[PDB]
C-alpha cells in the first residue's frame, strides 16, 4: 500500500447556482 | 488535550453534540456502536499526523437545546460524545 | 554592516494543517494553483447570479406528500367525526408519508420535501411549518374540515374529534376553494427540538366536519395533496451527519 | 513581478503544546470545533445567571460538625469548669468532629462544610473563621459559656478553665439566645498558613461557666451543634493536590 | 534585568517550500548567492532594452504557411467557383498547411508562426486572426477572388463556392494588387475556446470568382503566400502543457 | 479569563542555517556568547583606528617586480631599437617577472605586488595600473626611452619598435630624472576583463631610443627597478576561489 | 533546563511548592515516597514529548 485519500470543500468564491429540485434520497439508518 | 501515542499515523477527532448521555465510562473498539464506528460527514472534526506533533488540543462547544447542562449527571444532558479514532489501518504495534 | 540579531527565539507549537471544522468567518492559508498569487477569484455578472444557498430561501419551497381520497359515496368513512389523514408535525416528514420507489434487495427511496432535506442536514431545528392541502373537485364539491394541532402527542391512540376540538385548530369549508395553508405553531417545552431519524414534539390531524357530497353528474372521489415547506421563522441549528444519501448508487451491504 | 525576499530567517522554538499550568490572564491556542472561527461563547441571559464561583461567596456558607449534649440532669460534668468541646482551629475541620459514615473495608465519607472542601484544594490559607453555635433549648433552660481561643497549642493536655481565661475569649449566656457567633481571631507568626491534611495554629475550647438549669417539665437534655464559616477577610493561597476525593466510587486497593 | 516573556505559542504548519506555480504579483522567499543582501537586480541602460515578451508584441508578427499556385494555362482547375485553397481557422495551424522537413524515424518538424507557437503554451484562446495573401504577380495578370469565412464548419464536404458567399466575406481582386489582409471575425458559442493540439470553431476557403488571366509575354503561374498573425483583440487563457518542443534533439523512443 | 485564540496558523519553510554568501547590508540571527544580550560590539578609540581594509587605499601601495640591467658598455644589446622589457598588462603581474623563491619538491613562492593579491581575490577587474619605473643612474647617464602600450597583443612576436611607436606610448628621458609612472589606459571591447589565472586584454614594453651613455668615472650598468599600483579608477568585481594560498606550509601531494 | 534524553516519549514536570526540606540529594525511581510516586492533580506541571523537543 500508498494509502491516499482526498478530503475537499467548496472555495470562496465559488457559488451554487440555479435551485432545481432535490433528487429522491435513501435514509442512512437503514444500513 | 488528547495524546495518542503509539501508532504514529494521521490520527483524528470528531465531536456529537448531541448522542447522549448513557453510560460513565468510555467505549473501546469493537463495542462501540454499529454508526459511532467510522468517521461522519459533517460533524465537527480534526485531524493530525502523529509524526509532525503528538499532542491534539481542541475546544469542544456547547451544542445543546436546553437552558443547562447537568452536573453530577446520575445514569440530552451532557455535552455529547467524543470519538478518537485511526484514519486508516497503520499496523497496531503488538502492545 | 552585518549587526548581529541576537532578539530571543520564539516557541511555536508545529501543527499539520489548519482548521478542518471552520467553514465561516475567518482566513484560510492555502497553496493555491494558480499562474497570479494574491486573493483571486473568478469573474462574474449578471449572466451568473449570486449564490442562492441562503437556507431561508431553499426551505421556503412545498414539497409533496403521499395523496390520498374521500370516496363521497362511501357511507362508512364518510361520517362525522371519521379522521382522514394525521402525521407527527417535525420537519423530516414520517417515513410512511413520503412518496417510496422500493427496490429488491437495494434501499428505498423517499421524495422528500426541501425542507426535509435540508433538516437532514442539521442537530436541531425549530420554527412554524406550513401545510399547503391541496383539493382535486369543482365548484359542486362540499364539506368542513376540523384540521387541529395536539402539542406533546406521539400517534392516534386517544385521538378523536371530540378531543381535538380542544387545541388550536383550523376548521375549512372546500365550498369553491381548492388550497389553504395551515400554519401549524410550535409549542415545545425546549428551545430547538432534535432531528429525527426519537418522538415528534407535537402531532397534526385532519377530521370530516361535515362530510364530503356530491352528485350524479360529479366524480364521487376528492383527491387531497398534503405539501409541506417551513414557515417564516423556521430555522436550523447544528450541522450534523446527513440523515440522508443520495441515491445515485443504492446498492447497500448488511 | 516577483520580487525576492531576502529578509534574515529568524530562530524559533518547537514545541509541542500550550502552557498546562496557566488558567487565567492570558490567550490560549487552540482548535475550536465549531461552524464558525473566532473568538466566539455560548448565549447566556438572565435565565442563566453568571458563573457563581467567586471564592468568598462559597466558603461564606455555614458547613455542620458533630453535635453533642448537655445533660443537665448529670452531676459530674455539669459542673464549674468542665470543659464540652474543643479542636483544633483551622479550615480543614478536625477528623473527629465531622459526621462520618464507615463502610467495612471501603473508604470512610465525610461530611465537609464548604469552607473545609475549598481549603483542601489550596496549599495555603489565613483569615478569620466563625463558629456558629446553635443550641437546642426553649425560654426554660440557663447557663453561662466560657469560649476561649488559645493561639499556639495543639491540643487539650494542659487545658483547664483558670487558664484558658487568660486568653482572647467571649462570655455568652443562653438564656433565651439560641445561637451565637464566635469569630475567633487568627494570630500566628507566618502569613500564611499551610494546609493540614501537620499541626493547627491555635486551638478553641468551651468551658462551663454556670452550669445548666432547667425543671421537671423540661427536657433536661440541650444539644449543641457547632457550625463554621469562613469570615470576612479569609483568603486560600496556591493550588494543590486537593486532600479528599469524591465518594462517588469509595473502592480502595491497599 | 531578564524578564520573562509568557506570550502564549502561537501554531504554524511546515512546509517544505514556497509556491510551485506563482509567477506573479507576489514575493518569493529565498535563499539569493550574493555577497550583498538585499532586493537586487543587475543593472540595464538603453544599452539593453526592456524585457520584449509581452504576448501582444509577439503574437503580432506574421509567420509563412504553404504556398501554392494558380496555373492561368490549365483549362481545369481555373473556373468560376473552384476552390483553391482552404483550412479551418484556429491560432494553432493546421498540420497539413505549415511547411515540413521529415526525417525518418525521427519526428517531423514544423514552421509554426509566432501564433501558433504562443497559442501552444496555452490552453484556451480568442479574437481574431489575420491572414494575409501575398501573391506573386506582376501588372499584367487579373483576377477576383471571394474568400468566405464560415462558422461552425470542420471541412470542406458541404463547402462550395454558391454556398460559401451566404457567410462573412470579402471580394478582392488582385489587378496590380500584392498584398491584402482578411481579419476573419470571431464568432462561437463560447467566450474562449479550447486548444487544438479537437475540431476547430470556424473555417475558411477561397473561390475563384473571375479566373486567372496572363498573356504570351507574362509568366503563366502566380504563386500565393498565406500568412497569419493575431488581431488586435486575440488573447491566450490558462498556461498548459505546450503542445510543442524543440527540434534541438528530435530522437524519440516509440 | 482565557479567551480562546482561534487565529489560523501560518505556514513557515523550515532550514538549518542562514545565509552562507550574505556578507554585507543584512542582519544576522545568531546566538552570542556574552553575557550581555543585545547588539554589542568591543570598544575603540583613538588608539585602535578603523579597519583600514577599503580596497582603494590597499591597492594604492606599489609593489616591486623583477629588476633588470643596461650595461651601457654593451654594443650589442645597447642599440637604436633594441626592447629592453615587456609583458602582458594585467593587476596580477605574469609569473616570470616577478621575484621567485624555489624550493625542491614544495611550491615556488613568488612576491605579489598588494594589486596582485587583490586580484587574485576577484573574478572580474578593470581600469588603468601605475608602473613606476625606478632607475639606479647618478647624474651623468643619460638616454630616452619609448615605453608602449598596444592593446590586444599576446606576445611581442610581431613587436618592434617601428610598430610600437604607432599605439599610445610616453618618450621617457633620464637626464637626472630616477623615476617616472607611466599610468597605462584601458582600451577592451569589454567592460569588466576576467582574472587571468587566459589571455590579458593589453601589452606594454620598452625600447631604447638614444642608448645609454656614461664615461670612465661613472659605473656602466643601471638598474632597473620596475613598480605596480592600481590607477585611480581601478575597481574589481566578483569575489571568487583566490588564484593564491599562503606560503606558512608549502607542501603540496601531487 | 531539564534534558531528559535516552527514551524519546511524552516527559512531564511538577512542582510541589510545599512539600519541603528534608535532604540534600535527589531521590530516584523507587525510592520516592507513596504519595510523590505518580503525578498528582492541579500542582503546576509541564508536559513535552521528547520526540519534537
Amino acid at each position: 500500500g500508498i494509502e491516499i485519500s482526498v478530503y475537499y470543500s467548496i472555495a470562496d468564491d465559488f457559488s451554487f447556482n440555479i435551485f432545481c429540485g432535490f433528487p429522491p434520497m435513501v435514509y442512512c439508518d437503514e444500513t | 488535550r488528547i495524546v495518542v501515542e503509539g501508532l504514529n499515523s494521521c490520527v483524528w477527532v470528531q465531536h456529537h453534540p448531541d448522542r447522549p448521555s448513557i453510560f460513565s465510562r468510555p467505549i473501546i473498539g469493537r463495542y462501540i456502536a454499529a454508526k459511532d464506528a467510522y468517521r461522519n460527514h459533517a460533524y465537527a472534526a480534526y485531524v493530525q499526523n502523529m509524526s509532525v506533533n503528538r499532542t491534539i488540543e481542541v475546544e469542544v462547544p456547547f451544542y445543546q437545546p436546553g437552558l443547562y447542562g447537568m452536573l453530577n449527571a446520575s445514569d440530552f444532558t451532557g455535552l455529547g460524545d467524543l470519538l478518537i479514532g485511526i484514519e486508516g489501518e497503520q499496523p497496531i504495534p503488538k502492545e | 554592516d552585518n549587526p548581529p540579531d541576537p532578539t530571543p527565539a520564539k516557541f511555536f507549537v508545529p501543527i499539520p494543517s489548519h482548521s478542518w471544522a471552520h467553514g465561516t468567518n475567518t482566513s484560510e492559508p492555502t497553496n493555491t494553483l494558480r499562474l497570479d498569487g494574491g486573493v483571486v477569484g473568478v469573474g462574474r455578472s449578471d449572466d451568473i447570479g449570486t449564490s442562492d444557498t441562503a437556507i431561508s430561501g431553499i426551505i421556503g419551497v412545498y414539497g409533496l406528500l403521499k395523496p390520498f381520497d374521500w370516496n363521497a359515496n362511501d357511507t362508512g368513512r364518510n361520517v362525522g367525526g371519521h379522521l382522514l389523514w394525521s402525521m407527527p408535525v417535525h420537519p423530516q416528514v414520517d417515513k410512511d408519508q413520503v412518496i417510496q420507489v422500493m427496490t429488491q434487495s437495494k434501499l428505498t427511496q423517499y421524495y422528500l420535501p426541501p425542507i426535509s432535506v435540508v433538516s437532514s442536514l442539521y442537530a436541531y431545528t425549530r420554527g412554524s411549518i406550513k401545510y399547503k392541502f391541496l383539493f382535486g373537485n369543482n365548484p359542486r364539491h362540499n364539506a368542513r374540515l376540523l384540521v387541529a394541532y395536539i402539542p406533546g402527542i406521539s400517534s392516534d391512540n386517544r385521538l378523536t374529534l371530540e378531543r381535538a376540538r380542544n387545541s388550536a385548530h383550523v376548521v375549512f369549508s372546500l365550498n369553491e376553494v381548492s388550497e389553504f395553508v395551515f400554519t401549524v405553531p410550535y409549542i415545545t417545552d425546549t428551545m430547538w427540538w432534535p432531528r429525527k431519524y426519537f418522538v415528534a414534539p407535537s402531532y397534526i390531524c385532519m377530521f370530516i366536519l361535515n362530510p364530503l357530497v356530491a352528485m350524479e353528474s360529479v366524480p364521487s372521489i376528492v383527491t387531497i395533496v398534503p405539501m409541506i415547506a417551513a414557515g417564516d421563522d423556521f430555522e436550523v441549528a447544528v450541522p450534523a451527519q446527513p440523515a440522508v444519501g443520495l441515491s445515485r448508487n443504492i446498492d447497500v451491504i448488511y
